[PDB]
RNA sequence: GAAUGCCGGCAUGAGUAACGAUAAAGAGGGUGAGAAUCCCUCUCGCCGUAAGCCCAAGGGUUCCUACGCAAUGGUCGUCAG
RNA sequence: CGAUGUCGGCUCGUCGCAUCCUGGGGCUGAAGAAGGUCCCAAGGGUUGGGCUGUUCGCCCAUUAAAGCGGCACGCGAGCUGGGUUCAGAACGUCGUGAGACAGUUCGGUCUCUAUCCGCCACGGGCGCAGGAGGCUUGAGGGGGGCUCUUCCUAGUACGAGAGGACCGGAAGGGACGCACCUCUGGUUUCCCAGCUGUCCCUCCAGGGGCAUAAGCUGGGUAGCCAUGUGCGGAAGGGAUAACCGCUGAAAGCAUCUAAGCGGGAAGCCCGCCCCAAGAUGAGGCCUCCCGGCAGCCGGUAAGGACCCGGGAAGACCACCCGGUGGAUGGGCCGGGGGUGUAAGCGCCGCGAGGCGUUGAGCCGACCGGUCCCAAUCGUCCGAGGUCU
């Protein structure tokens, strides 16, 4: 459950450490962005020389979530974090590696690079 | 009429037994059917289980891991047919029913506080002791 | 465009519920200017109307 | 247009194509048709049904007279599924099958006298900045001296709940006909062991 | 708020008609099997103390 | 709402219904019946009986459990070796209320006994 | 017949708000025409740099005892300043 | 003017349509896609945030869209009180001064009890010509009414290309609504455990009070819940709007119109859900009851009430179930469930402790069983059926 305000790890190497979400791009008025949606947010961390820079808004997919997300099966997974990777208006990965694991949702909402990345999917 | 039997007997059609007994503060290997593309395959997650919430067919466990420096917290039915098998691979002796507290422990507070559980480590090498 | 609301000080059950304040604004420019001097919308109609006068009088200067 | 009389005995869920599905399970069958409604007599069509046995001593004079007729064994509930002409004698959940969707009527649970943020989700007021004694109270309850009165229908505070509710298009996981069980897949009104209609749905 | 108030007194007719619900209902007493003494149902008869036909209680 | 929710509040915080409760199981356990309000009788009974029953078990772990509500050494002599034989082969049930017939003049209240059955 | 008139009486609101710290009560016995409210006993709770004890001011018989309950006591009252 | 409280905000709306979006349509300097403009259309929808007391406005990020107005610029016996509009103080300014400013600045008491109308809920009475127990019809009324994205058709029509469809299908969302608690996640005032200090029971051990109206802490069933689950917006039918026609005169031609006939909107009527015969126009069906003197008196029948045990019913009332020919509540028993291995004893340790007995003990509500306890015994109402 990401909303404005929000801020979220970014499990990538684009230079970004922490962003804030500003906004979920979800309809016109969704409350909540979960595992697979898309964000807009603001660079609030960076590392320097990164490829992005703290004031930078952003785009990004949320691929782990606090709060566990639901699973056809009866199942349910959560993480420790709240984390997101940034991505172009192509929805493709704007850095070139991802950290630490990702929801497997992610394949199903068209996320391929990302979930080939990572360095486990579950 | 009784109710609770009608339920039972509704769930009876699903229940499972074969797999093994644990308790919270058991390392726990779930083998769990997973559908990817264009597959299905099995996956593994094993870390402690913290907690069964006990509902009779409808018990759930929680199995928590650290997978590459992140926390990570899967939620089973006990009687999900997707569980292929569940493995122990150690008995730990907790002090409660839910260990909700190890999620603020480092490594090494965790592996002091859930020490081996020598006495049910002694009863399963006494099974599997087959004729 | 010519947009009227209330004054922001003084001026009593007056101020509160009339709308003498007046902001005129040219379209094509982007200049806006306003006006709160007195207690008529016509008087700062007016003023308003003489401010964006000489604004696009220094513009048209400045080119 | 089918129906059947039942009881809500609980919810669980089951496992169909690796999916949980939730399922209420209601006990349905078996339904002595009492009396038919024709339009000849009547001026509809329907079918009156009875549903779970009574004690005879609890069943007065009138009622015993009225199952008399019918041929029929003293029931607990007499209730009448309308457009309904069933060709037996008796209706049970074999009329109901698997992938079949159907509209459930219960009595919903009652609040009692509910305050108005639970009955219409109104917004109450703040819990702190000043606000007084008015955290979960309406507001405006209209303008001033026009139209100088209250709509009728205004959303207040009153009983909510214990009230007629239909829940449409729901569909029927299983049926288990040696123990007169349903399957429906979902949330069905009212508390378990409360009096449920199960019928044909009325959606396309 | 700001100290609601009467418009009107009340008239004799509009107050003994909200009065109109206020009778008292009469005790509802049967006889005790025992002494036949009146009292109501399912409490100790308080005359002879008995109840159920067997003596319960010092009267 | 109160669906399903057992056990009468009877306008008292946890620690003082506790008491309640407790000291009014000493004063059956000691007079064998009592005269108190109808709703207080009506929560006495599960409350002695469990204490009542316990006794008849008999063993060291009764007597401290039941001690921990009943207190008074004595009483609990008084309740395993006295009380409770009475009661060997009855299977609950141990305390009856019956209605009185008049109220109290203070206030109203309807009255009732308790008692420790045959 | 009126002066938000003056004095007095009696209404309406209304059997309504309220009965003055959320420290807390229960039972058995006694007395009595009458007892949740008075006395006695057991159990429970509260204060304890006080909600205990002593002095000064102020108050002025409120002290003790016997006999009483119309009124005073925010209920009751056999009790009491 | 023997008082009609005012700006902004919050809450709750409702109405208008000069329509912001969605639906239908004409013209286009409409190839397509996307626009522009005008007509029809008020059913539903019309986001979050930075600034400022602000309305307004600017800006950020979105969106189908981020509509404009009325309702005492709706709404202070509903809230707020930042702004204006008391007394204090200060700046600039004006005045010799006391003081003053549609100029600014910091601060500054917003009244427990609703009589009537109205509104939300719930009853009592009487009526509905005989009196009763059930089951219904639906006059009339209320609720609801939103929308996006992707894919197939098809990279086809169109187009130099970039772009890119009509019609017709499918899948998935956002917000809203109704219900529900299997799962997820809350609470769970005493259901279990651990802990400190103190006082006590009984010295040890084991316990109890108090530290909150749970002393603190870790957990937590039922119930009630959303963050969780199911489902709804329709389909379809009918009449229309703008608009498009068929046939067709007056007026040899022409004309959608004058006689006729057709097509046509998220809108209208039905349809879906809920209420509903006080619908005094009081409806319908099934079944039961059969003496004293258009009245009256008494005792009854069918039946109902009282009283009692209770209830996911409930403020009281009502409703529903049960009342010994009974499982209604309480106990007890079994199960579930929570907690997590009681006490006692034995063994190891100098000891704090540890190990075994032992998933032990304790154990609210959940699912059942069992007459052990309690619904004892009873009492009262209640037809004798108006005339053509
Ligand atoms: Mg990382
Ligand atoms: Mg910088
Ligand atoms: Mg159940
Ligand atoms: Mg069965
Ligand atoms: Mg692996
Ligand atoms: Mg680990
Ligand atoms: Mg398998
Ligand atoms: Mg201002
Ligand atoms: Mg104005
Ligand atoms: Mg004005
Ligand atoms: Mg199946
Ligand atoms: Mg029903
Ligand atoms: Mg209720
Ligand atoms: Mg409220
Ligand atoms: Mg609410
Ligand atoms: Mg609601
Ligand atoms: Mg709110
Ligand atoms: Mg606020
Ligand atoms: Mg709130
Ligand atoms: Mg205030
Ligand atoms: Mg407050
Ligand atoms: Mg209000
Ligand atoms: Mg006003
Ligand atoms: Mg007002
Ligand atoms: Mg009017
Ligand atoms: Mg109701
Ligand atoms: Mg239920
Ligand atoms: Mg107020
Ligand atoms: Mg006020
Ligand atoms: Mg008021
Ligand atoms: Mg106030
Ligand atoms: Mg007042
Ligand atoms: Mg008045
Ligand atoms: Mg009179
Ligand atoms: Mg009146
Ligand atoms: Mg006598
Ligand atoms: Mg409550
Ligand atoms: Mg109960
Ligand atoms: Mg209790
Ligand atoms: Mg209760
Ligand atoms: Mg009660
Ligand atoms: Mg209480
Ligand atoms: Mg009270
Ligand atoms: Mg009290
Ligand atoms: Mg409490
Ligand atoms: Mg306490
Ligand atoms: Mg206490
Ligand atoms: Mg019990
Ligand atoms: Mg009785
Ligand atoms: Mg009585
Ligand atoms: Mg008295
Ligand atoms: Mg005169
Ligand atoms: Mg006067
Ligand atoms: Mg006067
Ligand atoms: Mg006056
Ligand atoms: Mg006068
Ligand atoms: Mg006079
Ligand atoms: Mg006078
Ligand atoms: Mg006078
Ligand atoms: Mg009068
Ligand atoms: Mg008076
Ligand atoms: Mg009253
Ligand atoms: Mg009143
Ligand atoms: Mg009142
Ligand atoms: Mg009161
Ligand atoms: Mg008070
Ligand atoms: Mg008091
Ligand atoms: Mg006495
Ligand atoms: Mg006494
Ligand atoms: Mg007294
Ligand atoms: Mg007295
Ligand atoms: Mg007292
Ligand atoms: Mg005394
Ligand atoms: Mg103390
Ligand atoms: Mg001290
Ligand atoms: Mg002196
Ligand atoms: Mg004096
Ligand atoms: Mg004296
Ligand atoms: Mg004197
Ligand atoms: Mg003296
Ligand atoms: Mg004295
Ligand atoms: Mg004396
Ligand atoms: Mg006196
Ligand atoms: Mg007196
Ligand atoms: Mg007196
Ligand atoms: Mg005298
Ligand atoms: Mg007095
Ligand atoms: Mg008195
Ligand atoms: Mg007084
Ligand atoms: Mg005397
Ligand atoms: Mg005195
Ligand atoms: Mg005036
Ligand atoms: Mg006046
Ligand atoms: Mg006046
Ligand atoms: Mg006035
Ligand atoms: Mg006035
Ligand atoms: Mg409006
Ligand atoms: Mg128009
Ligand atoms: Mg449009
Ligand atoms: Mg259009
Ligand atoms: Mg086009
Ligand atoms: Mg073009
Ligand atoms: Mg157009
Ligand atoms: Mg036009
Ligand atoms: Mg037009
Ligand atoms: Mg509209
Ligand atoms: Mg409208
Ligand atoms: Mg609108
Ligand atoms: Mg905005
Ligand atoms: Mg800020
Ligand atoms: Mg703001
Ligand atoms: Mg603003
Ligand atoms: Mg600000
Ligand atoms: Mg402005
Ligand atoms: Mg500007
Ligand atoms: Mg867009
Ligand atoms: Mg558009
Ligand atoms: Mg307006
Ligand atoms: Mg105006
Ligand atoms: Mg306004
Ligand atoms: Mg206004
Ligand atoms: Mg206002
Ligand atoms: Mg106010
Ligand atoms: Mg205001
Ligand atoms: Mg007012
Ligand atoms: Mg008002
Ligand atoms: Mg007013
Ligand atoms: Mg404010
Ligand atoms: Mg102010
Ligand atoms: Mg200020
Ligand atoms: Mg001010
Ligand atoms: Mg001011
Ligand atoms: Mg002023
Ligand atoms: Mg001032
Ligand atoms: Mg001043
Ligand atoms: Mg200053
Ligand atoms: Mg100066
Ligand atoms: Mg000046
Ligand atoms: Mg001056
Ligand atoms: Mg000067
Ligand atoms: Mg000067
Ligand atoms: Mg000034
Ligand atoms: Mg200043
Ligand atoms: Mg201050
Ligand atoms: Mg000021
Ligand atoms: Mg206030
Ligand atoms: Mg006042
Ligand atoms: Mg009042
Ligand atoms: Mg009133
Ligand atoms: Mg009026
Ligand atoms: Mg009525
Ligand atoms: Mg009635
Ligand atoms: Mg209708
Ligand atoms: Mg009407
Ligand atoms: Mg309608
Ligand atoms: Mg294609
Ligand atoms: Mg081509
Ligand atoms: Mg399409
Ligand atoms: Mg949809
Ligand atoms: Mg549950
Ligand atoms: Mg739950
Ligand atoms: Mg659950
Ligand atoms: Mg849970
Ligand atoms: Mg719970
Ligand atoms: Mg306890
Ligand atoms: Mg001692
Ligand atoms: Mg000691
Ligand atoms: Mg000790
Ligand atoms: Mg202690
Ligand atoms: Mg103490
Ligand atoms: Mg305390
Ligand atoms: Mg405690
Ligand atoms: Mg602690
Ligand atoms: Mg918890
Ligand atoms: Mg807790
Ligand atoms: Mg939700
Ligand atoms: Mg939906
Ligand atoms: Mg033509
Ligand atoms: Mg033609
Ligand atoms: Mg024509
Ligand atoms: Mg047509
Ligand atoms: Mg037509
Ligand atoms: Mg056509
Ligand atoms: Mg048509
Ligand atoms: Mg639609
Ligand atoms: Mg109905
Ligand atoms: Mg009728
Ligand atoms: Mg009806
Ligand atoms: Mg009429
Ligand atoms: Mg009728
Ligand atoms: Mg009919
Ligand atoms: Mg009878
Ligand atoms: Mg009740
Ligand atoms: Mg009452
Ligand atoms: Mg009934
Ligand atoms: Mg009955
Ligand atoms: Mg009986
Ligand atoms: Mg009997
Ligand atoms: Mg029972
Ligand atoms: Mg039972
Ligand atoms: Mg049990
Ligand atoms: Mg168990
Ligand atoms: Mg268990
Ligand atoms: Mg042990
Ligand atoms: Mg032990
Ligand atoms: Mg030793
Ligand atoms: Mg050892
Ligand atoms: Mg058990
Ligand atoms: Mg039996
Ligand atoms: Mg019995
Ligand atoms: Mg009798
Ligand atoms: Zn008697």
């Amino acid at each position: 459950m990401i909303q404005p305000q929000t801020y979220l790890e970014v499990a990538d190497n684009t230079g970004a450490r922490k962003i804030m979400c500003i906004r979920v791009l979800k309809g016109s008025n969704a409350k909540y962005a979960t595992v697979g949606d898309v964000i807009v947010a603001s660079v609030k961390e960076a590392i320097p020389r990164g490829a992005v820079k703290e004031g930078d808004v952003v785009k990004a997919v949320v691929v782990r979530t606090k709060k566990e997300i639901k699973r056809p099966d009866g199942s349910a997974i959560r993480f420790d974090d709240n984390a997101a990777v940034i991505i172009n208006n192509q929805l493709e990965p704007r850095g070139t590696r991802v950290f630490g694991p990702v929801a497997r949702e992610l394949r199903e909402k068209g996320f391929m690079k990302i979930v080939s990345l990572a360095p486990e999917v579950l | 009429m009784n109710r609770g039997a009608l339920i039972k007997l509704v769930e009876s059609r699903y229940v499972r037994t074969d797999l093994p007994e644990f308790r919270p503060g058991d390392t726990v290997r779930v083998s769990y059917k997973v559908k990817e593309g264009n597959r299905t395959r099995i996956q593994d997650f094993e870390g402690i289980v913290i907690r069964i919430r006990r509902n009779g067919f409808n018990t759930t466990f929680t199995v928590r891991k650290v997978s590459y420096g992140v926390g990570v917290e899967r939620i089973f039915p006990l009687h999900s047919p997707l569980i292929q098998k569940i493995d122990i691979v150690q008995r730990g002796r907790a002090r409660r029913a839910k260990l909700y507290f190890i999620r603020n422990l480092s490594d090494r507070e965790i592996r002091r506080k859930l020490r081996a559980d020598r006495k049910r480590i002694d009863q399963d090498r006494a099974a599997e002791r087959a004729a | 465009r010519i947009d009227v609301y209330r004054t922001s000080g003084a001026g009593g059950q007056h101020v509160n519920r009339t709308e003498s304040a007046v902001r005129i604004t040219h379209i094509p420019t982007g200049i806006v200017t306003q006006c709160q001097n007195d207690r008529s919308q016509h008087k700062n109609k007016d003023q308003a109307m003489k401010q964006m006068k000489a604004k696009l009088y220094e513009l048209e200067m400045q080119k | 247009m089918k129906g059947i009389l039942g009881v809500k005995v609980g919810m669980t869920r089951i496992f169909r194509d690796d999916r949980a599905v939730p399922v209420t399970v209601i006990l349905a069958g078996p339904c002595p048709v009492v009396q038919r409604r024709t339009p000849e007599k009547d001026g509809y069509t329907a079918v009156q049904l009875g549903f779970l046995p009574q004690n005879p001593k609890r069943v007065n004079r009138p009622l015993k007279g009225h199952f008399a007729k019918a041929g029929v064994e003293p029931v607990r509930i007499l209730r009448e599924i309308r457009d309904f002409n069933p060709e037996g004698d008796t209706v049970t959940v074999e009329i109901f099958k698997p992938g079949e969707r159907v509209d459930v009527t219960g009595t919903s649970k009652g609040r009692g006298f509910a305050g108005v943020m639970k009955r219409w989700n109104f917004a109450g007021g703040p819990d702190s900045h000043g606000a007084h004694k008015i955290h979960r109270h309406p507001g405006s309850i209209g303008n001033r001296k026009t139209p100088g009165r209250v709509y009728k229908g205004k959303k207040m505070a009153g009983h909510y709940g214990a009230e007629r509710v239909t829940v449409m298009n729901l569909e029927v996981v299983d049926v288990i006909p040696e123990e007169n069980l349903l399957l429906v897949k979902g949330a069905v009104p009212g508390p378990n062991g409360g009096l449920v209609i199960v019928r044909e749905t009325k959606k396309a | 708020a700001k100290h609601p108030v009467p418009k009107k007194k009340t008239s004799k007719a509009r107050r003994d008609a909200r009065r109109s619900h206020h009778a008292l209902t009469p005790p509802t007493l049967v006889p005790c099997p025992e002494c036949k003494a009146m009292k109501p149902p399912h409490t100790v008869c308080p005359e002879c103390g008995y109840y159920a036909g067997r003596k319960v209680l010092e009267v | 709402m109160r669906h399903l929710k057992s056990g009468r509040k009877l306008n008292r915080h946890s620690s003082h219904r506790l008491a309640l409760y407790r000291n009014q199981a000493k004063s059956l356990l000691t007079h064998g019946r009592i005269t108190t309000t109808v709703p207080k009788a009506k929560e006495l009974r599960g409350f002695v009986d469990h204490l009542i029953h316990l006794a008849k078990r008999g063993d060291l772990h009764a007597r401290r459990l039941v001690l921990r509500d009943l207190q008074d050494v004595k009483l609990v002599r008084k309740l395993f070796d006295e009380i409770a034989p009475r009661y060997r082969d009855r299977q609950g049930g141990y305390t009856r209320v019956l209605k009185l017939a008049e109220r109290r003049r203070g206030d109203g209240a309807p009255l009732a006994l308790v008692e420790l059955v045959e």
